[PDB]
């Protein structure tokens, strides 16, 4: 044929398949060892995912959100993610005692349903109304963006202490028991308005620390609805919100480190 | 083109001196008119020569950065750019991807082809060495007037007149001589003063003696003669046209580098496109499946293989360097290893180019002295009182000396004024009885007469240096036969005794072997003349006979011949049982060329020509049947009438073949007959008269020491100490890199497969890139680099020497064995290896590798900065991607570590690393280097950036370890296979 | 620990470097060192 007779054409398929047959078995044997050395309810390492990053509903197509308040189908994009989201957060979605809690209507302290273990059921998680969310078809004009910060097993969020000087300097400072978020641009050209849990500007301590997906499923973290009716119009803001905490950090990187990079223009 | 010169000359040396004339319109008196000489000059043009029109530097560089893997790496280049003019356009990346890549590939080509240009060398200055032996200035005979002009301004026609110790200007035709001694060594290789006359005495005008050619020198005496060609019209001009002239051809190596590289080429496009196909069938977009498409080119393409190549042959031409043999041409060091024929020249090659006295005969009876140069040999005889008579004679009637100076030189490699059989019997006595100045001052000199044309004989009287006589002795030496008939007595083992036809007998058994040796020989006798009738006065004619010249008394016959050099006979044996075929091609005579064959081993014990049957049977060569006789012996003569298929037969039917008294346009048709029949040839010379053979042979070896200006032009060696032992010796190297290329290649193919297989299990299953582009350069480009090269360093496995010539044919440098093992067993190990870490990375960050199946899509997505992991937890683009290139890295470290086996299989092709060591130096060098870099590259701060290098935890060094193992384990026991079992199986499968 | 359990999402990839440049180093000089028996 091109190399060999037909007698030699077999010998090195039968060869070949033995051979990676295996390859294949002993590849296996090696990923079955890996899995076998990993916990079910916790990964091993989460220096990686350390600092939590803030991530928001409006599918942004470069970290923007630009569009006409005098059209129809200029804003129908970023409303089939807002209701993608918030669609998940339904009343009927959280029913019976199982696996749901009522839990405090005002900002509380952290929920410690024991260790990461499958000793008991599955751990409840507390219910989050999206009622809570007030204003927000979505804002047709002036956004309603929301907020939400990235889920990390066995992570406490805790706030910052009121010892010295403070951005949003000690307004509402629910110093024991709030996450804060501060959204900002000088260029002060709009008008922040913040909705939430407790109708607080952050999130409620008593949805942590999470149990993860294993053991908490259907667990809902604490969202905090965003609105700029800024009072300006077809021009490129630049509006970041901000987290505030001592297990929060930034990186010039990462620009989703526990923060937002939005550039709204209701170019209309 | 130079058919029309690879043909013997024509000449009109039959014509009388006036007839000559006529033909170019001269004068044998008055010469030219310096008018009729001008126009001469404007109608034939200049005494010079023209050097044939090179390639420049320009385009020899340029045509390598178009050689298969360059065109690949152009089209990746040029496809980074084109997939950033795409970017530039659409949405603003201010990324630096493509662009730096398409900068970085681009250099990559260029460095490449540097390294490939050095291998592609060729220092030629032929036509150069031959300009350098036309005189600058002539001396002619114009309107009855001698004057000197430029050489240039020579034509045809004039009167030249020429004496010793100038140059030929122009072929001339004898007309008139006065002792004129002539150097033809240019022509024949042998510089033996030839007498040049206007008598006609050959129709051979190459052996006449009245013509004298350009390129030679006149040694002696005066004479003038017509010029019957100029310029390249010479007989040397246009053997000067013909060797810089000879297209040079392709060697041995290169054409296996270009070999591989199709293969791999072909493979590069095959999954290049296969796979550029494959993806739109999958919906991809033309924007990404540009970018798949370069990496599959940089995965597929060994980037640092063909500069691997170029160092591993350089650090073999250095070894060599360090044996006097010097290295012109890079790939000349692999040739000698695959040649299969020798054409080796003899005079300054295969001989020491010095007459040397090889036998004496007194006491009835035959000795032996040592030809070697370093004198390896022993004693003959010290002890007969003959020896010291012979002995005295030999160094009293000899009118030679050694130059001033040389008393810090050895004995036989001194210069010495005079002709070649005096020199030496001077060298001899010299040797074996100390200073020969001090027995001349002994033996006071008081007549002589010197040797005679006529005489045949030269005789000198000395006063004996012996006090109690002090009286007159005669000492003579002449052609033996003509000293037998002067002689009465016989000096037989120190006293005299009657010369009866019994010992005249034995003279000529004597005579006839030492001659039948291609031996020159002499003979000598004295007289002490009666003291009573001659006075401590008595006056001795020279001019008419005042003394007696007959029943002298013989003491001796002493033989001569320029011998082999000591290395030489167990050279030619070493390369016969390499498998070599060894033929010698020599402008030499034949009785000497065929007595220094089986001198040196060309011509083995018992084997004979058909001249030699013929002789021993007493019946016509007609009658014998040529099939009979292994051995031949060809006269150029013959040749000359011979064609081209007839030299064919001769060389296929033949096992030890001489080629005597041959044209240098004849060297070249025995070369050119040899590799028509599909051999490698290599070219031993010295001469001016090698010149054509040198350059065609695929690889021409000259002489250092011995060898002509010319001839070392043409060669692609040379033996810098005149050492024929390393010709053996570049053999053997030649065969070892050929070995060791083929252990460097198939080690820095096997890491290809590792490259290639991450970019495909991207797009088959959509999971995040395992490995990246820029990754793959700093293993081709990086940690592969030293370790490959080390494997030059590799000792033999087997007796290399033992084995026949490779089959250029067959035995290929890259074949379907090396692909099978690099590509698709080790290759293969290694790639696993490489995911193995990289599902290990992924799964201890959150990503199981069951999740991992169908997310690149949200993984590569910019904009969702959420992505669920195994556990429910949420990650940032910059967070995963962190991740994801610590996954580049530790797969890259992953292949170092896999490497560290494959270093060490590929030490050896058959052996076991039990059995071959650990000794090679380089090859752990690499080792260390190798992963001092992988890990400087991986720890170093800023490298993050510059390579997106990424710190790896101290865990995930071992994951690809238990590979590395299996791979060592696999490929002992392969070749355990190979070795407890010579039949086939494993060996004609996977024996590289 | 319970709600400071920090340590848990931290890495000292400072030491590991440091560690990881002396290895690479002493690896450098080591193979150096092997090389040099002879030259
Ligand atoms: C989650 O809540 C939303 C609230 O808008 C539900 O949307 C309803 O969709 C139905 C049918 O398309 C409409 O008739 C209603 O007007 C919507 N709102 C309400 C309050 O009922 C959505 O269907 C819910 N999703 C799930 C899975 O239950
Ligand atoms: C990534 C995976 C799926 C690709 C696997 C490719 C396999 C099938 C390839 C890789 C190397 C290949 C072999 C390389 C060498 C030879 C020897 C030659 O004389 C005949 C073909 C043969 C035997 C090839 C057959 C197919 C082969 C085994
Ligand atoms: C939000 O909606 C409420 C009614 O639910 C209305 O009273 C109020 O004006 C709205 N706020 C703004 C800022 O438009
Ligand atoms: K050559
Ligand atoms: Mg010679
Ligand atoms: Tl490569
Ligand atoms: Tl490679």
């Amino acid at each position: 044929f091109l190399g060999r007779t037909g007698s030699s054409w077999f010998k090195i398929f039968l060869f070949y398949l033995i051979f990676y047959g295996c390859l294949a078995g002993i590849f296996i044997g090696t990923i079955q060892v890996l899995l076998l050395t990993l916990s079910d309810f916790e990964p091993k390492y989460q220096d990686r995912v350390a600092p939590p990053g803030l991530s928001h509903a409006p599918y942004a197509i470069k970290t923007e959100i630009s569009f006409s308040i005098s059209n129809p189908k200029s804003y129908e994009s970023f409303v089939k993610s807002m209701h993608k989201l918030m669609d998940l957060y339904n009343e009927s979605s959280q029913a019976g005692n199982s696996p749901f809690e009522d839990c405090s209507d005002t900002p509380a302290d952290y929920i410690k349903r024991g260790d990461l273990d499958d000793s008991q059921g599955q751990k409840k998680a507390c219910r989050f109304s999206r009622m809570w969310l007030k204003n927000c078809g979505y804002a047709e004009g002036k956004p309603c963006v929301v907020a939400k910060l990235n889920r990390i097993i066995g992570f406490y969020p805790k706030p910052l202490k009121n010892t010295t000087d403070l951005p949003e300097e000690l307004q509402a400072n629910y110093n024991q028991y709030v996450l804060p978020l501060r959204c900002a641009a000088r260029e002060k050209i709009g008008s922040i308005e913040y909705f939430g849990l407790g109708g607080y500007a952050g999130f409620p301590l008593q949805y942590y620390p999470y149990y993860g997906k294993r053991l908490q499923k259907k667990y809902l973290q604490p969202l905090l609805a965003i609105q700029f009716t800024n009072l300006t119009q077809n021009m490129e803001l630049r509006i970041e919100c901000k987290v505030y905490g001592e297990n929060i950090d930034y990186s010039e990187k990462d620009r989703f480190r526990g923060r937002f990079e939005v550039k709204i223009e209701v170019k209309s | 083109l130079d058919e029309l010169k690879k043909e013997v000359s024509m000449d009109d040396h039959k014509l009388s001196l006036d007839e000559l004339h006529n033909k170019y319109g001269t004068d044998l008196t008055r010469g030219l008119t310096n008018a009729r000489a001008k126009e001469i000059l404007a109608r034939d043009g200049p005494n010079s020569l023209t050097p044939p029109p090179t390639t420049p530097e320009w385009i020899k560089f340029c045509r390598q950065l178009f050689g298969g893997f360059s065109i690949l790496l152009w089209i990746g280049a040029i496809l980074c750019f084109l997939a950033y003019g795409i970017q530039a356009a659409t949405e603003d990346e201010p990324a630096n991807d493509n662009l730096y890549l398409g900068v970085v590939l681009s250099t990559v080509v260029i460095v490449t082809g540097c390294f490939s240009y050095y291998q592609e060398a060729k220092s030629s200055r032929i036509m150069d060495s031959f300009k350098n032996m036309v005189p600058q200035q002539a001396l002619v005979i114009r309107d009855g007037e001698k004057s000197t002009i430029n050489a240039e301004f020579v034509v045809a026609g004039d009167l030249v007149e020429v004496k010793g110790g100038d140059r030929i200007p122009a072929d001339l035709r004898i007309i008139s001589a006065h002792g004129c001694k002539v150097d033809n060594s240019s022509l024949t290789g042998e510089s033996e003063p030839q007498t040049r006359s206007p008598e006609f005495s050959s129709e051979n005008p190459l052996e006449t003696r009245n013509i004298a050619f350009f390129s030679t020198n006149c040694v002696e005496g005066t004479a003038r003669g017509v010029v019957v060609y100029t310029g390249d019209r010479t007989v040397m001009g246009r053997i000067a046209t013909l060797a810089s002239g000879l297209e040079v051809g392709r060697t041995p190596i290169a054409i296996e580098i270009e070999h591989f590289i199709h293969i791999i080429t072909g493979v590069a496009v095959f999954l290049g496109v296969s796979f550029f196909i494959l993806s739109l069938i999958l919906g991809y977009s033309w924007l990404e499946a540009v970018i798949f498409l370069i990496g599959i080119i940089v995965a597929n393409v060994p980037e640092g293989l063909l500069a691997t190549v170029t160092v591993c042959l350089t650090l073999t031409a250095k070894r060599m360097a360090r044996k006097n043999c010097l290295v012109k041409n890079l790939e000349a060091v692999e040739t000698l290893g695959s040649t299969s024929t020798i054409c080796s020249d003899k005079t300054g090659t295969l001989t020491q180019n010095r007459m040397t006295v090889a036998h004496m005969w007194f006491d009835n009876q035959i000795h032996e002295a040592d030809t070697t140069e370093n004198q390896s040999g022993a004693a003959f005889d010290k002890t007969s009182a003959t020896w010291s008579a012979l002995s005295r004679i030999a160094a009293l009637c000899n009118r030679a000396v050694f130059q001033a100076g040389q008393d810090n030189v050895p004995i036989l490699k001194r210069s010495v004024a005079g002709d070649a059989s005096e020199s030496a019997l001077l060298k001899c006595i010299e040797l074996c009885c100390g200073s020969v100045q001090g027995m001349r001052d002994r033996n006071p000199k008081i007549v002589e007469i010197p040797f005679n044309s006529t005489n045949k004989y030269q005789l000198s009287i000395h006063e004996n240096e012996k006090s109690s006589e002090s009286r007159y002795l005669l000492v003579m030496k002449g052609a033996p036969e003509r000293i037998l008939d002067r002689c009465s007595t016989i000096l037989l083992n120190g006293a005299e005794e009657p010369l009866k036809e019994d010992m005249k007998e034995a003279f000529q058994n004597a005579y006839l072997e030492l001659g039948g040796l291609g031996e020159r020989v002499l003979g000598f006798c004295h007289f002490a003349l009666p003291e009573d009738k001659y006075n401590e006065g008595y006056p001795f004619d020279a001019d008419e006979p005042n003394f007696p010249t007959t029943d002298l008394c013989f003491v001796g016959l002493m033989a001569m011949i320029d011998p082999p050099r000591a290395a030489v006979p167990d050279a030619v044996g070493k390369c016969r049982s390499a498998g070599i075929k060894v033929i010698m091609v020599t402008g030499d005579h034949p009785i000497t060329a065929k007595a220094i064959a089986k001198g040196v081993g060309i011509i083995s014990e018992g084997n004979e020509t058909i001249e030699d049957i013929a002789a021993r049977l007493n019946i016509p060569i007609g009658q014998v049947n040529p099939r009979d006789a292994k051995a031949c012996v060809v006269h150029g003569s013959d040749l000359k009438d011979l064609s081209t298929e007839v030299l064919d037969d001769i060389l296929h039917y033949h096992t030890e073949i001489v080629f005597a008294r041959t044209s240098p346009q004849q060297k070249l048709i025995i070369v050119e007959g040899c590799q028509r029949q599909g051999a490698i040839v290599a070219v031993t010379g010295d001469g001016v008269n090698d010149s054509p053979a040198l350059k065609k042979a695929d690889i021409g070896v000259a002489m250092g020491i011995s060898g002509s200006d010319v001839s070392k032009q043409a060669a692609d060696m040379i033996l810098l100490d005149d050492n024929f032992a390393s010709i053996v010796t570049g053999v053997e190297e030649g065969r070892l890199i050929f070995d060791n290329l083929k252990k460097s290649i198939a080690y820095t193919l096997t890491s290809n497969i590792p490259e290639i297989t991450p970019f495909l299990v991207f797009i088959i299953g959509n999971v995040p890139l395992p490995l990246g582009t820029v990754t793959i350069l700093c293993i081709d480009l990086g940690t592969d680099m030293v370790p490959a090269i080390s494997l030059a360093y590799e000792q033999a496995e087997s007796d290399i020497m033992k084995r026949q010539p490779r089959n250029p044919k067959t035995d290929k440098l890259v074949n379907e064995r090396l692909i099978s093992m690099a590509y698709g067993q080790i290759g293969m190990i290694q790639a696993l290896g490489g995911f193995f870490s990289y599902f290990v990375i992924l799964a201890e960050n959150g990503f199981l590798p069951m999740d991992l199946i169908g997310k690149r899509v949200r993984w590569d997505d910019r904009w969702i900065s959420d992505v669920e992991d195994s556990f429910g937890q949420q990650w940032t683009y910059e967070q995963r991607k962190i991740v994801e290139f610590t996954c580049h890295t530790s797969f890259f470290i992953s292949i170092v570590v896999v490497q560290w086996a494959d270093l060490i299989i590929c030490k050896t092709r058959r052996n076991s690393i039990f059995q071959q060591g650990m000794k090679n130096k380089i090859l752990i060098f690499g080792l260390f280097e190798e992963t001092a870099l992988a890990a400087f590259l991986s720890y170093c701060p800023g490298t993050d950036v510059a390579l997106r290098m990424y710190p790896l935890k101290p865990s995930w060094w071992f994951c690809a370890f238990p590979y590395s193992l299996i791979i060592f384990l696999y490929d002992e026991m392969r070749r355990f296979i190979i070795r407890r079992s010579p039949g086939g199986w494993v060996e004609q499968e996977t024996y590289y | 620990e319970g709600p400071d359990n920090d340590e848990r999402f931290t890495y000292d990839y400072y030491r590991l470097r440091v560690v990881g440049l002396i290895v690479a180093a002493v690896l450098c000089v080591i193979g150096i060192i092997i090389l040099l028996a002879g030259k």
